[PDB]
């Protein structure tokens, strides 16, 4: 016998739900709805007492009349696991949506699952090349490690990520698992597009990564549920298969986002900045699901939305302690016309060290920081005063911290509609002599405007020359 | 003659430096009016919310 | 009946309102059907307030509730050295049960005003920058206040390391046990730490209590509290402990998190009214015990996370008024070169030379006044006019004892590694040595008394002060050493 | 006394109604009352039940009759609403009698599903030169018009309508774009003089108005946007093209925080609710371009908001920016200068745009907008009187002249047959040499060299949309020859 | 509907008006600058200049006006002739105490208004409407709703804020048969902009009418500022 | 002379508080306005008929570091007919009393000034 239940309220996306029987559904579970349209899947946040029940909606709840029947599933919301849903894209709740039959899988798993035991925890130290400069030779990511990238909006964190996928993806050899959650729906589709004409997805053929939607124009159920969704899949080929695994999400803010407008509903008092008062829990049980363990590594690039471009809000102030590489970008260095805009000063990883990177490789970095360092310190001088008022050994600093700045930047493959430049890809090895070299003072009679978007060293002195030509 | 041309650059100088400085309180000035309601709205959330306590 | 059992009214975000339990004490810990344990808060009439320390998707109105009749404790006792257990005791690093031999309270009263001793006793942190300017001592709460990514956990975690000095050794009132308290963190972080420390023979006598993000909210809220028991075992029986917290910050916000579920009307940015006194009460238990008491000793390394800089926050300021000094760390420096980016501007030790090592504390007198004096000079240097000899001179000195301050992580350099060093600078045998000459020669420096003048480094370490005879014998060995090469 | 459709008034006040009854209304559906005020259950609770007031309190008296309408609410959509002036009920506020609808479509519509739609690629002219160079737009793109206050935020918006009924009185449909704009918050001589203005470019045949003046209850300027929606999401499905255009969203989250704080809601950022980003998200989502199979047709959205003294860090501008394909700010101190449009080429973005381009223009305009954005960094860098080398000298004297050439007159739109010409120059330099003051008569005389001589060219470029190598070198000695004399 | 296609200029009878900011037929004007530069002369001024070319009479509205100041205008204005007790006024007064609760402080414009539209409707004349100051107008509405209960918006402002602004400023417009032109004084709350009142506030303002003290004192009457003085209507 | 009005609303404050009542900006209710302008309105000048009668007020406002943007001195300074500003600063100088006569303002001035110190005033 089906257990079975009367609607009692409907505020937005929460759903008040009652039972007569004295057998009440567990929290964390599912409920459908009969509706014309199909079916409304509900669930469960918590028992309000007198066998009534709190749940939130999966979809809209326009037309729910109040004591409407109510059917219980059994088990919290479930999403077919394993190779059969490569090359197709699931919905939160765990079907279809690209129109091509249903997934048979061979098992369902839960959404919901509890973080990997201490024990089972372990590290690794492992340099991921990545071919962006500012990156591999700043704040290098690790193998199966935790990879973040902040930034308010318009920054460049999917870009940038896109081309991660144009580099890693291909020669990668495992398994890979992109979740868009509360993204642009349209950029679902282009990137479906993508994946089909790299070869990555073949319909006819087989396929090398799964896609996972809850896009923001999905209720804030969704744009909750939609990020465990596919984090179940990817842990699958982690433990059942023990594979290498890149797990692709954007955004993750979104998850909290998501939560923060039904936690006043859900009766919760609100912390400072309206965020509920779980925030740290809830981030935190997905974020240590996200991990490599004993049975296999994951290496998973997370991007972090910055309201208002503030770092210092809970939302993200409570996502860099769960990453092991932060890459941060700032607007202030994207409107110079600098891409990537990231910020070397910000940018932290745990790979930043010579027991791993190598002495020389140490140093190189260290000193350029330390010369872009100096820069920032004296640009409150340089707005009211000039350069005229600066030292010698000052003045030298500058132009060099600027060449070494604008040398940052590069362009992008998959950036090339936007810059009109080829895309420009860096070995590790090759961009570490390259600032090495400027850091010596080689290269300080070519032009700033050289280090402008370029790709490899030797196409600065190409372009400086090609410059000469020009000049009438 | 070259003491005329010290007085004559520093006399430019600190010209476009009070320029500089001048237009970059016009520029301090708004960030202290967004961080005056910012304040004034913040102290305000906490007083509504210790009275929004209820059962 | 409900006198010993009670029946759950409602459940949700780990909290959980049960009837009944009209015997059930102040903070007392009650088991479920389910298995999973709870605390209870709050006391009503109506019901009663209990918070889960596990998933809440388990409980169900109408479910059975019983209480323990105790208190909520935590093992204690030498068993723990290396092994790795929760905010409850348990062990969680799977190398079998926790053989502990006493059992105490997570709430201790601070220890009385009687029984108390003035802090006499160094805490060799191996940190120069640290050792020199802001000493710790045996029984003192050395805050390590900063932003994210500055280098907070790597002052302590060095610290620790030191420690090997004398922990291998046979005396007891010289070792110093270590306590790490995780909390915020994720298990990757820990995993990682806890490997570390091993990769130093330093995990023998280090214990860690874990509370990472993921567990439940009254888990992060209890881990200090307990863990803080565990260390006071070793002040109780005349041994010295050192306990570390990171962060505080996180456990307010987990202690919020119970207040605001609970009902709990909030203060200022929704923390508890009490908020002060969650970390009051726990500082304070740490201190310098009389002689009658056994001698013993617990120092407290408390981590605050401030944001963009700002001390002037809530739970910052809550925490420097109760703390005897803090070590400021600005990421600026940290990019400058300055590592550890200690700022002396704003860091100060409370307790002072008393906590220093005598020797060291001759070396360095009012070189901590000097490094005040350098900022003041490089300042006004910026104006971009000449300088005399006197303004110049200390900006030469000032500038490479800001240079010889810079250490390597885990590189902890003992006493009589430490006091040459700062010998030769505070004098001024390195004004006539190029700035990124101070690197080598620090190593350079050290070898050259390890293989000649070893016997003055004996008498320093034993010692621990310097006599009309060994500054002598110090002084030539300088002169000499900077003669050649 | 049906309490089953119909219920009693058991309180009012703030904007919001506490009704008894209704049994078997569904969520969010349309409600009558006795003085004939139409409302919505924003919510349904045991007992009682929530109705926003879309009208004034006044009318709304407590133990009044409720009925209810049992439909959702929904606005009248066709091609009827042509050169017709409606309010945000779809009622006829123009007095030009009765809306002519084909149909009625639901207030709150679900954006298409992620199959069912394709990546932009039509190009939609604005006739602005600055616009159409360096952030395009296309059939299906969100391009937000961000700006401060009397910026020309809607004078890039109104232009593009006027210079689109050089296609809608064609015979082609697929070539011609519908628009309607959306007014929100404004006031009623600023919408009437508005109106007036395209009557008088014979641009309201096309066009379509909604209504949601400052006066009008906060509901109807939130419901006014998702409404207006609908009537151009006809367009799209009949595989025609559709362009609407928000003016101005910000207002609108206002008129909502407004309901948001009156229901008891906490505040978050600003007052915000949060959910404010769920509101203009919805919106958005449904304006792209639909895939063949369902008609080829799309909607283009141009959402507009009003910063505060050039804050584009503040909240609603961010949640709009995170959403929107591109923004177009308009910085005042440019717009003062006489740089109009003001477009600040530094925070202007297209995020599908090249894509969405005339080939013709990403020919002759190559890395454009980079250099531009590198522009303002050594220009604003040189401005001190600071002497200069070569290098970023000439760089200097080339922006000055592109920047001069980007600005340009309202209700002159240009082909882009037209534009392709000024850029080309542009880049080449031969415009460097030609003065500062005679950038303004060069581009009018310029013009008319092609259509008096090279008029092949001009019809090259119109059909074809592509610049071959053959018309490459054409152009250019075309140019060069014009440049000399 | 009723509402005009086309904005016009309506002619005051000043230069420095007509020629650099004028204001605009049934539109907003905002006057800045207290007392010292003259300012209760330059509003007695537009009532006269009206009452002889359009013929149009005039209504002031006090919102927490200061009981002095409110004697010392009206005792003024009879000085000057804008009121005769024998003969024939132009302009009707309408004060509002500051000693009055939120109720009526923030009803006092709604009152001035009404008697204006009047004039609108029935003898259709270009009547203007007075309005000091703007101001107080937010700050009375800000109590009145803060009283009730609602919660407080941004900057301790009320929600409702938004939509009050309208209930007012929309009634004063150009229709068929007469118009009425606002004329109200504006604060700018701790001299920032960017606050909501203000910001609110210069969403209807067509015109400003700046006073400046640096005006007056070159011996300039009217102390009307050229630069500061703008118009929505200035294009050819 | 009324010294000091930012007590009494401190004062008025706790009790508006206490008594569960609304509160607004600084935990200050909406009637706070109200409460001075309902006293400072009360001192004037009575014409002829009434009396000639006059009631003067001195009331004193204690700014936190020079706020006067603060919403308690807002109300006041808006209600009152002038303002005898005091800075810390001027204080120190020697300038004592140290009143701001760039601050200080009387919107009466001259009309309530003996004429032989107004010309040379
Ligand atoms: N003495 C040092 N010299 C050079 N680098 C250091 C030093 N100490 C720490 N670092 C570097 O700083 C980075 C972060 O250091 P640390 O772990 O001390 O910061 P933290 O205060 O713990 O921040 P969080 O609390 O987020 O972990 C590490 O990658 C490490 O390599
Ligand atoms: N390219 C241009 N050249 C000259 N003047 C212009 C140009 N664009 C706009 N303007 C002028 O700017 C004035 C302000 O109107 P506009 O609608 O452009 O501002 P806005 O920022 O859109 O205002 P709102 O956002 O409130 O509608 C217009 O009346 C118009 O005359
Ligand atoms: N590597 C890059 N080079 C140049 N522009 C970039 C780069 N990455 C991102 N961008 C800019 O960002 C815009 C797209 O924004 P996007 O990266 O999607 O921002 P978000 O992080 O908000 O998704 C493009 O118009 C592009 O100019
Ligand atoms: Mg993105
Ligand atoms: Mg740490
Ligand atoms: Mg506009």
């Amino acid at each position: 016998t089906p257990i079975t239940g009367k609607v009692t309220a409907v505020i937005g996306a929460i759903v008040d739900v009652h039972f007569e029987q004295s057998e009440l559904p567990a929290i964390l579970n599912a409920l459908e709805i009969k509706t014309p349209q199909g079916k409304l899947v509900l669930e469960v946040a918590q028992h309000l007492g007198e066998n009534t029940v709190r749940t939130i909606a999966m979809d809209g709840t326009e037309g729910l009349v109040r004591g409407e029947k109510v059917l219980d599933t059994g088990g919290p919301i479930s999403v077919p696991v394993g190779r059969e849903t490569l090359g197709r894209i699931i919905n939160v709740i765990g079907e279809p949506i690209d129109e091509r039959g249903p997934i048979k899988s061979k098992l369902r798993k839960p959404i919901h699952a509890d973080p990997p035991s201490f024990a089972e925890q372990s590290t690794s130290a492992e340099i991921l090349e990545t071919g962006i400069k500012v990156v591999d030779l700043l704040a290098p990511y690790a193998r199966g490690g935790k990879i973040g990238l902040f930034g308010g909006a318009g920054v460049g964190k999917t870009v940038f990520i896109q081309e991660l996928i144009n580099n890693i993806a291909k020669a990668h050899g495992g398994f890979s698992v992109f979740t868009g959650v509360g993204e642009r729906t349209r950029e679902g589709n282009d990137l479906y597009r993508e994946m089909k004409e790299t070869g990555v997805i073949n319909l006819e053929g087989e396929s090398k990564v799964a896609l996972v939607f809850g896009q923001m124009n999905e209720p804030p159920g969704a744009r909750a549920r939609v990020a465990l969704t596919g984090l179940t899949i990817a842990e699958y080929f982690r433990d059942e298969e023990g594979q290498d695994v890149l797990l692709f999400i954007d955004n993750i803010f979104r998850f909290t986002q998501a939560g923060s407008e039904v936690s006043a509903l859900l009766g919760r008092i609100p912390s400072a900045v309206g965020y509920q008062p779980t925030l740290a829990t809830d981030m935190g049980l997905l974020q240590e699901r996200i991990t490599t363990t004993k049975k296999g590594s994951v290496t998973s690039v997370q991007a972090v939305y910055v309201p208002a471009d503030d770092l210092t809000d809970p939302a993200p102030a409570t996502t860099f302690a769960h990453l092991d590489a932060t890459t941060v970008l700032s607007r202030g260095i994207s409107e110079l016309g600098i891409y990537p805009a990231v910020d070397p000063l910000d940018s932290k990883s745990r790979l930043l060290d010579a027991a791993v990177v190598g002495q020389e490789h140490y140093d190189v970095a260290s000193k350029v920081q330390e010369t872009l360092q100096t820069y920032k310190s004296l640009q409150d001088i340089i707005a009211i005063l000039g350069m005229d008022e600066l030292s010698e050994q000052d003045k030298l600093t500058v132009e060099r911290a600027r060449k070494i700045q604008r040398f940052l930047s590069q362009p992008f493959a998959v950036a090339e509609v936007f810059t009109g430049i080829p895309g420009k890809l860096v070995r590790l090895k090759d961009t570490v002599a390259s600032f090495k070299a400027v850091l010596e003072g080689k290269y300080d009679n070519i032009p700033e405007h050289a280090f402008y978007m370029v790709g490899g060293i030797e196409d600065v002195v190409a372009k400086a020359e090609k410059l000469a030509a020009e000049a009438n | 003659q070259g003491y005329a041309a010290e007085i004559s650059a520093r006399r430019n100088a600190m010209d476009n430096a009070s320029k500089n400085a001048g237009d970059m309180i016009n520029r301090y000035s708004i960030l202290y009016n967004r961080t005056r309601q910012a304040v004034i709205t913040n102290e305000l959330v906490d007083i509504i919310t210790g009275a929004s306590s209820l059962g | 009946n409900l006198n010993e059992t009670g029946r759950v009214l409602a459940v949700g975000d780990g909290i959980a309102r049960v009837f009944g339990l009209n015997n059930i004490q102040a903070e007392e810990l009650v088991e479920f059907s389910s298995g999973v344990k709870g605390m209870a808060l709050n006391l009503e009439p109506g019901q009663v307030g209990i918070v889960l320390f596990g998933s809440d998707r388990l409980v169900k109105e109408g479910e059975l509730v019983k209480r323990t009749g105790n208190i909520v404790d935590v093992p204690v006792g030498p068993g723990l050295l290396g092994r790795v257990v929760d905010a409850l005791g348990n062990p969680i690093d799977g190398k079998g049960p926790i053989d502990a031999a006493g059992r105490s309270r997570a709430q201790v009263k601070a220890p009385g005003i009687l029984p108390r001793r003035s802090v006499h006793e160094p805490v060799q942190t191996g940190l120069k920058a640290v050792d020199a300017l802001v000493p710790i001592g045996r029984g003192q709460r050395e805050l390590i206040i900063g932003d994210r990514q500055t280098g907070k956990t790597a002052v302590a975690l060095d610290t620790i390391l030191n420690q090997k000095r004398w922990n291998n050794g046979s005396d007891e009132s010289k070792k110093l046990y270590c306590v790490y308290v995780a909390v915020g963190q994720k298990r990757s972080t820990v995993a990682q730490l806890v490997q570390t420390l091993e990769q130093h023979d330093a995990m023998k006598y280090s214990i860690i209590v874990a509370a990472t993000a993921s567990e439940a909210a009254p888990l992060q809220y209890l881990a200090p509290f307990t863990a803080a028991s565990i260390g006071e075992w070793f002040r109780d029986n005349g041994k010295h402990a050192l306990i570390v917290y990171d962060d505080l910050s996180k456990q307010a916000v987990a202690y919020r998190q119970l207040s605001l579920l609970l009902r709990r009307p909030p203060g200022r940015e929704a923390y508890p009214g009490d908020v002060f006194y969650l970390h009051s009460r726990l500082l304070e238990r740490a201190a310098k015990l009389s002689e009658k008491e056994g001698s013993g000793s617990l120092t407290a390394l408390p981590v605050i996370e401030t944001q963009g800089g700002d001390v002037s926050a809530y739970i910052p300021t809550n925490v420097i008024s109760i703390t005897d000094g803090q070590i400021f760390l600005e990421a600026e420096l940290f990019y400058k070169g300055i590592r550890p980016a200690i700022n002396v501007g704003l860091s100060v030790s409370r307790v002072g030379s008393a906590a220093q090592v005598k020797a060291l504390k001759q070396v360095a007198g009012s070189l901590k006044l000097f490094l005040a004096q350098y900022r003041e000079v490089a300042a006004f240097a910026q104006f971009g006019s000449d300088l005399d000899a006197s303004t110049k001179q200390t900006l030469v000195r000032g500038e490479r004892l800001t240079q010889l301050l810079k250490q390597n992580q885990y590189s902890p350099l003992a006493t009589e590694e430490q006091v040459p060093l700062i010998y030769a600078g505070v004098n001024g045998h390195l004004d006539g040595i190029e700035l990124s000459r101070i690197g080598e020669f620090e190593s350079s420096f050290l070898s050259y008394l390890k293989s000649n003048h070893n016997e003055l480094l004996t008498e320093i370490r034993e010692k621990g002060e310097l006599s009309k005879e060994l500054l002598a014998s110090l002084k030539s060995a300088t002169e000499s050493f900077v003669a050649t090469f």
